[PDB]
């Protein structure tokens, strides 16, 4: 846009769906999510026991505490899921985490609902 | 001397005149011009 060729401009990819429409929404989904598994690559055997499903459902929140704490994400919650892990299909080999995060919003388009006062109102008006 | 060499030099550069100041310093408008992005120190998770 600007100074023909000085910056790039826009951020929105080409998605039909409003929630996915940041690309930003797109690279923190697939960034983290291999970045969860680059350091936990150790969550493919080590087979389960007691302590296995405790072992990584803290792994995976003391990574991702380190990913809120540089600004990737903002707060979240990790934690096993309670009703689909059961033991007929653990014997299978699956077993179910829940993640939820919300990651921060690119600000495209800031406000500024410029407002003035002397104390508390506007004296003159 | 500065006439009659002078004269001199006007008549060579008559019958074969100069070579053109060619230019091989011409810089595009970058290395003099800041980036006036901000750093990575701005856009940190620290309020300042």
């Amino acid at each position: 846009i600007r100074d023909d060729g000085y910056r790039l401009w826009g951020n929105r990819t080409l998605s039909s769906d409003s929630k996915w429409a940041f690309v930003t929404r797109v690279r923190t989904m697939d960034l983290v999510m291999d970045a969860i598994l680059a350091g936990h690559k150790w969550a493919v055997d080590r087979g389960i026991t007691k302590t296995y499903v405790k072992d990584v459902t803290e792994g995976l929140r003391a990574f991702m505490r380190d990913l809120k704490n540089q600004g990737a994400v903002i707060n979240f919650e990790v934690y096993a899921d309670p009703d689909l892990n059961s033991a007929s299909q653990l014997a299978q080999g699956k077993v179910y985490w829940n993640i939820r995060f919300t990651d921060v919003p690119p600000a495209e388009n800031p406000n500024f609902r410029v407002e003035v006062t002397d104390q508390w109102l506007t004296e003159v008006l | 001397l500065k006439v009659q060499v002078n004269s001199a030099a006007q008549a060579v550069g008559k019958v074969a005149g100069d070579i053109s100041p060619t230019l091989a310093g011409v810089l595009p408008s970058w290395l003099l011009a800041p980036s006036a992005t901000p750093p990575s120190e701005a856009a940190a998770s620290l309020p300042h």
